[PDB]
RNA sequence: CCGAGCCUGGUGAUAGCUGGUUGUCCAAGAUGAAUCUUAGUUCAACUUUAAAUUUGCCCACAGAACCCAAAUCCCCUUGUAAAUUUAACUGUUAGUCCAAAGAGGAACAGCUCUUUGGACACUAGGAAAAAACCUUGUAGAGAGAGUAAAAAAUUUAACACCCAUAGUAGGCCUAAAAGCAGCCACCAAUUAAGAAAGCGUUCAAGCUCAACACAAAAAUCCCAAACAUAUA
RNA sequence: UCCUUAAAUAGGGAUGGCUCCACGAGGGUUCAGCUG
RNA sequence: ACCUCGGAGCAGAACCCAACCUCCGAGCAGUACAUGCUAAGACUUCACCAGUCAAAGCGAACCUUUGAUCCAAUAACUUGACCAACGGAACAAGUUACCCUAGGGAUAACAGCGCAAUCCUAUUCUAGAGUCCAUAUCAACAAUAGGGUUUACGACCUCGAUGUUGGAUCAGGACAUCCCGAUGGUGCAGCCGCUAUUAAAGGUUCGUUUGUUCAACGAUUAAAGUCCUACGUGAUCUGAGUUCAGACCGGAGUAAUCCAGGUCGGUUUCUAUCUACUUUAAUUCCUCCCUGUACGAAAGGACAAGAGAAAUAAGG
């Protein structure tokens, strides 16, 4: 039969080579996962369907926000091969209430509050 | 359709593309490589005996003979003190450099046949030659000083 | 007893309950007899199939006849048929319920060795007339000897090491990457991309 | 040369042939899985 | 126009059966039990509307059997915004293919059953045409832009070269079977050689192992045209 | 099995059991003739 | 044969899961006579009906499957008949081709389409036969491919005027070649065969019985090929078998009726709208010459080349 996958844990472990591709520091990690929809939910269960709809990536290469805590991440492992994660840089820090308005996420992830 | 088919079963689109993509890749090594940069001692003992044991050497090509015939000429050989051998080249040519045979080198090759003696009844055995007009007599060394035929022609005479 | 020993068409107590086609018995590799025993030759299966009497006569009778009976000696690797293929009537609209037994046959998975050789005698010896029985054979089926098994079961733990390949069935299938596994068998999972059906990729890491 | 009974569907279906297009496309997918991989690491 | 006339009436007979069922626009909306029952219906499930108030789904750890696998159930958080209940209610409710686990059949079927999931009965792009495979959905206008899936690949059989003295036809039984119908030993010389590995002899005789030595075929008519090398 | 034909899945013959006189747009077989 | 209920597998781990699916079992008994009464809270065979478990309390003591309602009977408590088609019509069978209506391609037969078990073909292996001799020839057990010609299977199109088989007419096509052509081998001296490669331009008979396709038989032929074409072709024909209403024989049945059987008889419509189409270098055989020459011990008997006769086909 068809049913949900587990993934085995040993997945989701960062070796130094990863660490070293993909430019992530395992110490002092990324605190938000910015997740964009690349791939339809049609033709995949209603599980991963619903799961996307929890995360509200309905639209397609709409960036959204995350909380990079475990709860998010076992819903994005589940849904993993429908989404694009790339974490969320803050070059300047979390926008000011003075310059909220006037943010911009550049397309290499960072949140720039210079627009 | 059943999970196990007697023939092969088409796989899914998605299936097949993942074989293809997973399909093994071999790795290049490097630069092409190909491209880039106890008979025989029995032999070898018997042969070092047998230079020491001869006094007079020479050497033949009996491979034009039959087998009566070779029978015929060994008995004649066999007659006398003398004894005919052969030995491959491929072991010879190390024991000429090995027993300091030089002037041998040029005088090994092919088919040979040594007649390794002490005592010449070398007219005789020419006198035999004679009488079947081939099988020249080739070039020898007796007693480490080099016969050519003409050599051998007047130590017989 | 120096001779390939002759095996019965069906159990001579049968099975009175019919049983499934459990087809899984033909499905992925051999557990069983996956190892020389007392032998140095032996016939083995590179896929799945089903062993008829016909193939145990074909295969007796081609060893017997063309071995050495003092030197070299067989031993079968394989039970006799003990599987009932219940085939129905010569023609018959479906239902009924199920057919009654016809034939008795004996599942072989790949990986398994049929028919080991053995005595004193070297592996091209028995290469010609092996590889004919092995042809016979109703799944694909190879004459190896034990140095040439473990020659190509090193060869695929070295393919498996040194494909540049960083995209392996197992790494997907494990981690459902492109969801995968929505196409998938669950005995893929374990299979890793070597088999299909009884019919087993070799060549494929 | 005719494919018997429905296209894709029955026993006997057109050969279907995988594309380098189609292979890159995949492994494209793959590469962007692989990072979502590292990134749900930490 | 007689297996039971015709006309009128009962009569607008009855029909679980076929056909038909007329303005615009928007929205929600899809696969069990019983039944003289499987061409139908009732209940359930689903569905729609309105209403009440309060948790609902996801969900890690902990937890769920002895006998003899994929997963599932359960729920703190968390992501979320839905769920339950009340009132009213029609209609759909004995489907298709695909992937997967099985059963039956013939490990046939575009075959028949059960289960998980997907798609179709809904938009569009692609796979030649294309319900069911892949991409993708929420709707309009645009003579803008980035993309998704998305194009089949393969061509394959030469071969070393030599020459082979002799114990003896090794004996046994075998008319003789000597290497060859068969057992048993399987030594041996020259420098170097298996009392037989294959042809051929009633038996001999004549030849080679070596070693000396150096894939495909079916019926109207093949089926885009073509192209090997201009920068990824 | 015999006759019929060159050839014969045709035709004819070796209360019950038989006897077909005549008849028939009945159903079969046939000689001869006749003929598109 | 089955129809209700239950246990096991399919259905491996909460529950749930079919079948003409694979197996098994039951229509109660034994016990006691608190095996009483009441009652929180729960389970539930996917609905309901029905069916389960149960603390506390009271009262004696110190249990382990079948079925409704109505209706009857009993003073009542309670009880009964079947309802086993086991959610149960209170009580009703055969038959219809004399049939009728409403429908159904959601459902049979011919046909089409899948499939290839069966069938057919080709290779691989030599077991083996082939006086020896695997492979001149044939071939077992099997293996691998291909075909879609049989027998079956499926129920996907067509049941809102298409019977079917044979025959006639006209044929289109495949080649897996029956003849004619060209070759290799041969267990081919010649003739002859056997086998294989290539070849689809052309050709591929007439009769008796039978409705026959086939078949047997007779006589021929260079040969009388295997197939596909809706088992080609009935808006071109025929209706002999089979199929409708009549009737017998035999058989089944109480009868009505029926029958894969035997027999006699039995309505075959269409004025063509559209597409399509309506004038596209022969073949064989025999005789003769070569020549009763080659070949062959003889018997027998050629090639290749040429001439003459016919016959057919096409065109006049
Ligand atoms: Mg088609
Ligand atoms: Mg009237
Ligand atoms: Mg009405
Ligand atoms: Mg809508
Ligand atoms: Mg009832
Ligand atoms: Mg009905
Ligand atoms: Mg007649
Ligand atoms: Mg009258
Ligand atoms: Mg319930
Ligand atoms: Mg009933
Ligand atoms: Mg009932
Ligand atoms: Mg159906
Ligand atoms: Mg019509
Ligand atoms: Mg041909
Ligand atoms: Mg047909
Ligand atoms: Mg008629
Ligand atoms: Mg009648
Ligand atoms: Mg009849
Ligand atoms: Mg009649
Ligand atoms: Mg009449
Ligand atoms: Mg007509
Ligand atoms: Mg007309
Ligand atoms: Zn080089």
């Amino acid at each position: 039969k068809f049913t949900r996958s587990r993934i085995p844990e040993k997945v989701f472990q960062a070796s130094p080579e990863d660490h070293e591709k993909y430019g992530g520091d395992p110490q002092n990690p990324h605190k938000l996962h910015i997740v964009t929809r690349i791939k339809s939910t049609r033709r995949r269960p209603y599980w991963e369907k619903d799961i996307i709809k929890m995360l509200g990536l309905e639209k397609a290469h709409t960036p959204q926000v995350h909380k990079n805590i475990p709860s998010v991440n076992a819903k994005l492992k589940v849904v993993k091969h429908l989404i694009r994660i790339k974490p969320l840089k803050l070059p300047q820090g979390l926008p000011a209430e003075e310059n909220m308005s006037n943010t911009c996420l550049k397309s290499t992830g960072e949140l720039v509050v210079q627009w | 359709s059943k999970a196990v088919t007697r023939h092969r079963r088409v796989m899914h689109f998605q299936r097949q593309k993942l074989m293809a993509v997973t399909e093994y890749i071999p790795p290049k090594p490097a630069i092409h490589p190909s491209c880039l940069p106890g008979l025989i001692r029995l032999l070898r003992r018997e042969i070092a005996a047998v230079f020491q044991d001869n006094r007079m050497i020479a050497v033949c090509q009996n491979v034009a003979l039959s087998a009566e015939d070779k029978l015929l000429m060994r008995h004649q050989l066999r007659k006398h003190k003398i004894l005919m051998k052969v030995f491959p080249n491929q072991v010879l040519k190390p024991f000429l450099e090995d027993s300091k045979y030089q002037n041998l080198l040029p005088l090994f090759v092919g088919h040979n046949m040594l007649l390794v003696s002490e005592e010449p009844k070398v007219k005789e055995m020419v006198r035999i030659l004679r009488t079947v007009p081939f099988l020249p007599l080739l070039g020898g060394c007796i007693d480490d000083t080099i016969l050519s035929r003409q050599g051998f022609i007047n130590y017989s005479k | 007893k120096p001779k390939l020993r002759f095996i019965e068409r069906a159990p001579l107590v049968p099975k009175v309950r019919r049983e499934p086609k459990n087809l899984s018995d033909i499905r992925g590799p051999s557990t069983e007899a996956t190892e020389f025993t007392e032998g140095n030759f032996a016939i083995l299966a590179l896929g799945g199939g089903y062993l008829h009497w016909g193939h145990f006569e074909m295969m007796r009778l081609t060893i017997n006849r063309s071995m050495d009976p003092k030197n070299m000696f067989a031993i079968w690797r394989v039970p006799a048929p003990f599987k009932p293929i219940t085939r129905k009537s010569v023609g018959h609209r479906m239902g009924g319920g199920k057919g009654a037994i016809d034939h008795y046959v004996t599942p072989v998975k790949a990986g398994r060795l049929v028919v080991e050789m053995g005595g004193r005698c070297e592996f091209e010896e028995v290469q010609g007339f092996l590889d004919q029985v092995a042809h016979k054979l109703p799944f694909a089926a190879k004459a190896v000897s034990r140095g040439t098994l473990e020659k190509m079961r090193k060869d695929q733990e070295e393919r498996e090491r040194n494909n540049q390949n960083p995209w392996t069935f197992e790494r997907i299938a494990t981690a459902n990457m492109l969801g995968i596994r929505k196409v998938l068998s669950p005995y893929d999972l374990t299979h890793k991309g070597k088999y299909w059906g009884k019919f087993y990729m070799p060549k494929r890491v | 040369g005719r494919i018997p009974g429905r296209q894709w569907i029955g026993k006997h279906r057109r050969p279907r042939f995988v594309s380098l297009r189609a292979k890159q496309n995949m492994i494209r997918r793959l590469e962007i899985e692989a990072e979502n991989h590292y990134w749900l690491s930490m």
